[PDB]
DNA sequence: ACAGATTTTATGTTTAGATCTTTTATGCTTG
DNA sequence: CAAGCATAAAAGATCTAAACATAAAATCTGT
């Protein structure tokens, strides 16, 4: 045998053919009824999904408590007729309608900033189209979504889209082939239109620059019967990676999403809550579980002013919904929190909500902690920022030496030989109080405080070996630093 | 807890915080633990001695000098660990994992998480220690690496009955403070004194200098039958003091460095032993006081095989190097004022291949046509580059021709000076400006 | 005695941590935290409601100790409706991580009671199947260590997977991850940050010294009969940090004013409880905190001036005529022939001036000088000590220093400290302290 | 550098070992303290350094130190052949004093060359 | 036509070669 | 002449593409 340079005992390689569907039948007269056949499709191999179902399934549950803000936080997460959105949602139906009721392939490409209901409103049109072609006016098809950034490698999304179509499992490049000849050369009498949702095109192109122009190009065939929906961020994206000749040759539908204004995100808040708003619950004292319609009725409503407020908040920076969405919830988890901080219900006479919830909520999601978090720094820290600043204001370079840090602290510390802190500070800081221990060059936690410091991300030191003359820069803003100096007791006194 | 402190010569401190941390509990023994100290510190040699006094409790050795990336070092690791195992409780039943089946700390989690769970019939808690001495003198070091270690306790199971206890072994005290804010314990180990690197000297060595067959055959040799043990005793104690006291203020505290000059100078020493030296202790120093002054660590016992034609293109490499070029004509003359700051001490200059060769030209004397620049002449060029004499100013990939690459002289002043009396030509005499 | 030996294992069990859950300490300025924590960790396990968090913290400020005990308090009875999987951002890369997290799903579901076996795409895609998607649901509670890592500057496929799954999927999710950047929400690219449930819980710090004194008395205060002496130690440290003049709550306010880290000051106090072979040593050494002085000079032993004090006289010598050319220098930088031929001038002075000291010759001196640069008092003209990441390591290792091929004697170095440094340490008792100024 | 150096040498030691001797092991210096468990004989290394004046002494250096690492074993012996092209002034210039040292204790200066003698 | 021989997809591992960026060794230049 | 001022080139961070390398699944070849 031979003496193997390196081994990789590691590897595992999937069970893929390597035969593309060119080669398959041998002729194109020869190509059956794609529609009807035992794996192409969606005609088989259901019993995966049902396999892991019951994988983390329990037996065991014992008296769950639901209490009253439980039924608003259930309902007001990101999982679940949406009003803000028609206008696109008419045109892009309108547009895969007619593609579709026309036998003939399309693109549309939209595109916008994150959380603006962009996938919400694809997935609603499709599942609508869906219901319409069940009412038998549209030829029947398959919608495969493939999202590019939940796939390890982005040459993976062709796989599965033949995985998806055919039931095979071809490899990457066999996978390419496969359906560029199924695209391509299989008459229209034998193929069932497919819906693609390219979800998060941005994550697909990268370096390639080939999943998006196989994707556009495979809707130009006229033999290919294919509708794809591309969904990305930047709306600049198509013209920028393909170039203006290709774009301009491909004829796709572009449509563009704008953040949503303050009423919008009102309004989606108030049709979420539409059910419980106002609502009377019977809750009791013993466990505080709440029954919607010793027993009390509770009124639960959310104030109209907190809503606005927050949909002012967040529309205002993002207009995105889920962030709207998700600070409404959180105001209402503070609401739960303090009912049972003041009640004690644990797990296992009108109760609302205020501004005051939902404006604690918005200023933990934009105030900062660095002002906070040099407050309650130890002395020693406190002082490295104090002879950072002096540094940074005497040379102006907004980056200083550590060796000269070292002298600036050496220097602030010995001047000051009167403040009442400093005699009995220098004692604990440069011997650590007992003696034996000779004066030491730098402060007894020098190192310590330098590595809090850079873990913290709140000064940046670059790699030298050298100690003496590495260059720190803070990277927070130098008013921040003076702020928190400011707010010391003793480092204003000198 | 109940573990007994080893007795070690000058450590006493070191071996009771290190009785202090390790423990045969693994409740009651930190996860992590450092043994920082230089060189010579005796950290190793204290970390033994502790293992051999506590035999009940259980120690796996590395060394990762030996394992060079972390790759080796995370296979010897699954290895060493799977042996340890197998060779305590070999009553166990338990099949093995190949030790090249770890590629990245990930398959390290798991395959230790599987050693261990296939001994899980072990009667009592037990902790292994996995003492990775000299993790800081790995050649593939870089600062990302040692948290991985200082986590990978985190991501095994915390009830199962073998837990690993790491115990590195650092030597710089620059790559500890990186992670100073991990308040990992440490034991921090100081250099050695004077007077404690010389009774360590005396203690470890006097017992083999002693029983060396060349005092032996010295001694039958001259015919002294009249000695004792604590005769040569005192007498190799006088030779190590004297070594010591003569070559402190030159080697430092490195114990290792003092045991090669012992190596090296003790058969002289021996040799020069007869009859009433050696019961009169300044007899052999002022007898052997040749060896206890000049050091003699060199391969010379106590130049450059190149051509004329080569020795004289290196000594023209060498003036066009370290002499100024607008100086040139003036001083070369041969058909305010010079400096004194002495530029054979800073590093030399950058010339050009044309000058070299005039200044080559006008240095080699007539024999027999000012020996025009020739084949000869550019091969010996070329074999001084590829000696590394010449070195240019680009990196690989090197193109002698294009008109941007430029010549010094990579040689110092004593093997150019050297060189020049080798060929009897005067160097200090157009230095004699810079004297 | 055994009861002795008895009260000093219970109490160094104390002080490491390692103590029995339900009867372990917390301190009283992390409650709040802790409450925070089994808050959240508990509305998602008992309610089965999927919601994320990162917390943020410098290292060792009890956030990995609190999920342990969260994780601990709330398996000792609600054991089968959870499953654990840890992921730590330092040993688990992005490729590794599909494998961790299929690896410990396995695991935890046959403990419970394949999805391992193929290639990491098949991997990712059946995890994805299985958990994106009377009885209840077993849920999922992930653990970041180091979120950071994986937070990335680019790619961020695991995050937004785990948010969105967390987001939309049905069985319930938890991820806590546990960070250390304060902005670390600056980390996450702008679709992650939208998955992301926006809330960040800072870890408490310490704000008064009573804080720290109060969490010092709740550790090393055995709670329970195990020894005859549990009764008469205790006082005696109620009488210990009673005093406010006391040695050891001196060494408190030390520690408050200069580290300000508790670990530290356990670290410190390990040893100490651990000498002791009687009750009276014990009190003795707890009364006096010598061991701690002993402790905090060790430490001290070896970075910079327990270096110095170990030089020879040649090395001295050496160092001084070094640091004297350096600082005459503009750059600071000097190389081995300046600073040998500054050391034989100021050995000439010296002996003009007189018993006899051996100018050492260049060939004896070589040595001291590669000691002392080995001693890390000395380093290269511009070099990199450690790189960030193996990546940059491997490049370097692949690359040819200038420096190495430059000759021995001409080698430029820098200072690691400067001479008015160097002159503030040696003592003035020294036969070079003439020498250590200009 | 080292890690090469080490991995191209314990290549050839494995190599050569199996093709006099007629599962794998991690190209390491762990090789060598395993090989009379492996192949149940002793050891004898030569390290032949082609050109010793090229290589950037550094690595070298590192090297020789790496396998001073190996006299722990009691059963292997190593022997170093440097093909030194100028003289020794260089390789004591260039090589760390510590290193010298360790040569020292058994070195023989061998002149080989076609112009030497005549 | 069944096991071996070759290929196809899928990495890991070193060497040779590239451009960016930072610093600093060169010239330009009055007396 | 040096300082100022400018451009220039050395030293190295950071990276990629190519040569060299192994390996498991599926295809292509002869009895
Ligand atoms: N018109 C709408 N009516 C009601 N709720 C909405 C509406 N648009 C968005 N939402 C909510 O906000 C969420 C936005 O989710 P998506 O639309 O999938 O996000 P996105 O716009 O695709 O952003 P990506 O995925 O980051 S590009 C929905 O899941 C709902 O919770
Ligand atoms: N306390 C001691 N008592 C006796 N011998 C000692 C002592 N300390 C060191 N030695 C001697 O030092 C030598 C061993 O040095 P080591 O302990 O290996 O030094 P080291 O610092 O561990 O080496 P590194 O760091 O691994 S290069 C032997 O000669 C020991 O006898
Ligand atoms: N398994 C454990 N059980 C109990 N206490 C522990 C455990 N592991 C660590 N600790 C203690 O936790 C404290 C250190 O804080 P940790 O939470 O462990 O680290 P951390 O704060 O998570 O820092 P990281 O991990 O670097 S972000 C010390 O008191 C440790 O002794
Ligand atoms: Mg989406
Ligand atoms: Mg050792
Ligand atoms: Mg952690």
């Amino acid at each position: 045998p031979v003496i193997r340079k390196f081994t990789k005992k590691n590897v595992a390689r999937a069970k893929k053919k390597y035969t593309p569907f060119s080669k398959r039948f041998k002729s194109i007269a020869a190509i059956p009824d794609l529609t009807s056949l035992p794996e192409f499709y969606g005609n088989s191999s259901e019993l995966m999904a049902s396999r892991f179902e019951n994988k983390l399934k329990t037996t065991q549950k014992h008296q769950i408590v639901e209490t009253i803000f439980s039924k608003v936080k259930k309902q007001l997460n990101s999982s679940y007729y949406l009003p803000a959105r028609e206008n696109e949602f008419a045109s892009i139906y309108l547009s895969a309608y007619s593609a579709i009721e026309s036998d003939s392939a399309t693109t549309i490409y939209v595109a916008g900033t994150p959380g603006v209901g962009k996938t919400l409103t694809v997935r609603e049109v499709v599942k609508e189209l869906l219901s319409s072609s069940a009412q038998r006016e549209i030829p029947d098809f398959l919608y495969v979504e493939i999202n590019g950034l939940k796939m390890v490698k982005p040459t993976d999304c062709y796989e599965t889209l033949w995985n998806k179509v055919s039931g095979e499992r071809l490899t990457w490049a066999a996978s390419m082939e496969s359906l560029e000849f199924y695209f391509k050369r299989v008459p229209k009498n034998k193929k069932k239109t497919i819906v693609v949702l390219l979800d998060e095109l941005d994550a697909m192109v990268t370096k390639s620059q080939d999943i998006m122009y196989n994707f556009f190009n495979w809707t130009t065939y006229e033999n290919a019967k294919l509708i794809v929906i591309a969904v990305a961020n930047t709306m600049d994206l198509p013209e920028r990676q393909l170039g203006n000749k290709i774009t301009s040759r491909i004829g796709f539908t572009r449509i563009m999403f704008t953040g949503y204004t303050h009423e919008e995100l009102k309004n989606i808040i108030d049709l979420r809550l539409k059910g419980l708003n106002d609502s009377f619950f019977y809750v009791d004292t013993k466990t505080g579980n709440a029954i919607l319609i010793d027993v009390r009725k509770v009124r639960l409503r959310m104030s109209a002013d907190a809503i606005e407020i927050a949909s002012r908040k967040v529309a205002s920076v993002s207009g995105d919904a889920r962030r709207a969405l998700k600070v409404c919830k959180r105001a209402a988890e503070i609401a739960e929190k303090h009912y049972m901080a003041k009640h004690g219900y644990g797990y296992d006479g009108v109760q609302t909500v205020h501004i005051t919830h939902v404006m604690k909520a918005l200023n933990e999601t934009l105030n900062s902690h660095v002002i906070t978090f040099m407050t309650r720094l130890s002395f020693t820290a406190k002082l490295f920022i104090y002879a950072l600043l002096n540094l940074m204001k005497k040379n102006g370079s907004q980056e200083q030496e550590l060796g000269d840090i070292v002298d600036e602290i050496k220097l602030l510390i010995e001047v000051n030989g009167s403040n009442k802190f400093v005699m009995e500070i220098a004692k604990t800081l440069f011997q650590q109080g007992s003696d034996n221990i000779s004066e030491q060059l730098r402060i007894i936690s020098w190192d310590f405080v330098l590595n809090q410091l850079l873990d913290a991300g709140i000064l940046f030191k670059q790699t030298m070996k050298n100690d003496r003359i590495c260059c720190v820069k803070l990277n927070i803003s130098v008013e921040e630093a003076k702020r928190a100096m400011n707010e010391d007791e003793t480092l204003r006194n000198l | 807890m109940n573990v007994t402190t080893p007795e070690v010569a000058f450590r006493e401190y070191q071996t009771n915080c290190l009785a202090s941390y390790i423990s045969a509990d693994p409740d009651i023994t930190p996860s992590n633990l450092i043994l920082q100290g230089y060189s010579g510190t005796g950290k190793t040699y204290t970390l033994k001695k502790y293992f051999n006094a506590n035999p009940n409790l259980h120690a796996v050795w590395l060394e990762p000098v030996e394992l060079v990336s972390w790759k080796p070092l995370l296979q010897a690791i699954a290895r060493t660990v799977q042996y340890k195992l197998k060779t305590l409780y070999p009553n166990i039943p338990t099949t093995d994992y190949d030790p090249l089946q770890v590629e990245e700390p990930f398959l390290l989690v798991k395959t230790l998480h599987n050693i261990f769970v296939q001994y899980e019939s072990l009667q009592e808690k037990t902790c292994l220690f996995l003492i990775l001495d000299g993790f800081d003198s790995l050649q593939d070091l870089d600062a990302a690496l040692f948290n991985k270690y200082i986590k990978l306790n985190e991501l095994l199971p915390k009830d199962s009955k073998i837990n690993i206890k790491f115990i590195y072994t650092m030597l710089e005290t620059s790559f500890l403070q990186r992670y100073s804010t991990h308040c990992i314990p440490t034991v921090m180990f100081p250099r050695y004194n004077v007077d404690e690197v010389s009774t360590i000297l005396v203690m470890s060595r006097c017992g083999e200098l002693m029983e060396d067959s060349c005092l032996r055959k010295r001694i039958i040799e001259e015919q002294i039958t009249d000695c004792t043990d604590d005769q040569f005793q005192n007498v190799a104690a006088n030779f190590i003091h004297l070594i010591v006291q003569a070559f402190h203020s030159y080697t430092g505290n490195d114990i290792f460095a003092l045991n090669d000059l012992i190596d090296f100078k003790w058969p002289k020493y021996v040799s020069r032993i007869t009859k009433e030296n050696i019961f009169e202790p300044l007899a052999l120093y002022k007898s052997a006081i040749k060896l206890f002054l000049s050091t003699d660590d060199n391969l010379s016992e106590n130049t450059y095989d190149l051509s004329i034609i080569s020795k004289y293109l290196l000594i023209a490499s060498y003036i066009c190097s370290y002499l100024e070029p607008r100086y040139d004509a003036s001083i070369f003359s041969r058909k305010r004022k010079k400096k004194e700051v002495n530029p054979r001490y800073l590093q030399p200059s950058l010339f050009a291949i044309e000058r070299l060769l005039a200044i080559f030209q006008a240095i080699f004397p007539i024999q027999g046509s000012l020996m025009k620049a020739n084949i000869e002449v550019f091969q010996n060029l070329s074999e001084l580059h590829t000696l590394k004499l010449i070195a240019t100013t680009m990196n690989k990939n090197i193109d002698y021709l294009s008109p941007k690459v430029r010549w010094k002289v990579n040689v110092p002043w004593e093997i150019i000076k050297e060189i020049s009396e080798s060929v009897h030509f005067n160097i200090s005499d157009y230095f004699s400006d810079i004297h | 005695d055994p009861g002795f030996g008895s009260l000093q294992r219970r109490l160094l069990q104390q002080l490491y941590g390692t103590l029995p859950t339900d009867e372990k300490i917390i301190f009283t300025y992390l409650q709040d935290c802790q409450q925070e924590i089994d808050r959240i960790i508990k509305q998602s396990i008992i309610q089965k409601e999927s919601h994320s968090v990162i917390l943020v913290g410098p290292r060792q400020s009890y956030k990995t100790y609190l999920l342990d005990y969260e994780l601990s308090l709330l398996q000792q009875s609600y054991k089968e409706q959870f499953i654990t999987i840890r992921l730590n951002g330092f040993i688990h890369s992005e490729q590794t991580a599909i494998n961790g997290i299929a690896t410990q799903l396995e695991q935890q579901l046959q403990k419970i009671h394949t999805i391992s076996s193929g290639s990491l795409t098949e991997v990712f895609e059946k995890i994805l199947l299985l958990l994106d998607s009377s009885i209840t649901k077993i849920t999922v509670v992930f653990i970041f260590d180091e979120i950071d890592t994986f937070a990335g500057p680019v790619r961020q496929t695991l995050l937004y997977n785990l948010f969105d799954m967390v987001e939309h999927s049905r069985v319930p999710v938890c991820i806590f991850g546990c960070t250390t950047k304060l902005n670390i929400l600056e980390y996450l690219e702008k679709r992650v940050k939208s998955r992301f449930s926006q809330r960040v819980i800072y870890m408490p710090q310490i704000q008064n010294l009573d804080d720290m004194v109060d969490a010092v008395r709740n550790l090393l205060t055995v709670r329970s009969e195990i020894s005859p002496w549990v009764s008469q130690w205790n006082e005696t440290l109620e009488k210990e940090l009673s005093d406010p003049r006391s040695n050891l709550n001196r060494h408190i306010r030390m520690n408050f004013e200069t580290f300000r880290s508790l670990p530290t000051l356990k670290n410190s106090i390990i040893p100490l409880v651990a000498t002791s072979k009687n009750f009276g040593s014990l009190c003795t050494a707890i009364k006096s905190c010598s061991f701690l002085d002993i402790y905090n000079k060790n430490q001290l032993s070896n970075n910079l001036t327990g270096r110095l004090q170990s030089l020879s006289d040649l090395e001295l010598a050496i160092l001084i005529s070094a640091a004297r050319v350096a600082l005459r220098a503009k750059d600071g930088s000097f190389n081995f022939n300046l600073a040998y031929a500054e050391y034989e001038k100021m050995i000439k002075a010296i002996n003009s001036r007189i018993n006899t000291i051996k100018l050492w010759l260049k060939k004896d001196v070589k040595n001291v000088w590669e000691n002392l640069v080995q001693l890390d008092f000395f380093t290269e003209k511009s070099a990199v000590g450690l790189r960030d990441n193996a990546t940059a390591a491997f490049y370097a290792s692949n690359y040819q220093f200038q420096g190495t091929m430059i000759p021995f004697d001409l080698r430029s170095y820098q200072m690691q400290i400067i001479l008015q440094e160097l002159r503030r340490i040696i003592p003035k008792s020294n036969m070079y302290y003439s020498w250590t100024q200009l | 550098n080292v890690r090469m150096m080490l991995r191209r040498s314990m290549y050839k030691l494995y190599s050569a070992a199996d093709a006099e001797e007629h599962n794998d092991v991690s190209y390491d210096l762990s090789l060598v303290e395993n090989f009379k468990r492996l192949f149940g004989k002793d050891l004898a290394m030569v390290f032949n350094f082609k050109d010793v004046d090229s290589i950037n002494f550094n690595t070298l250096d590192n090297f020789i130190i790496l396998l001073k690492s190996a006299f722990k074993y009691d059963h292997v012996k190593i022997s170093l052949i440097f093909n030194i092209n100028t003289n020794l002034s260089n390789i004591e210039k260039n090589l760390r004093q510590s290193t010298i040292r360790l040569l020292k204790r058994n070195y023989h200066k061998l002149d080989v060359s076609s112009n030497k003698g005549f």
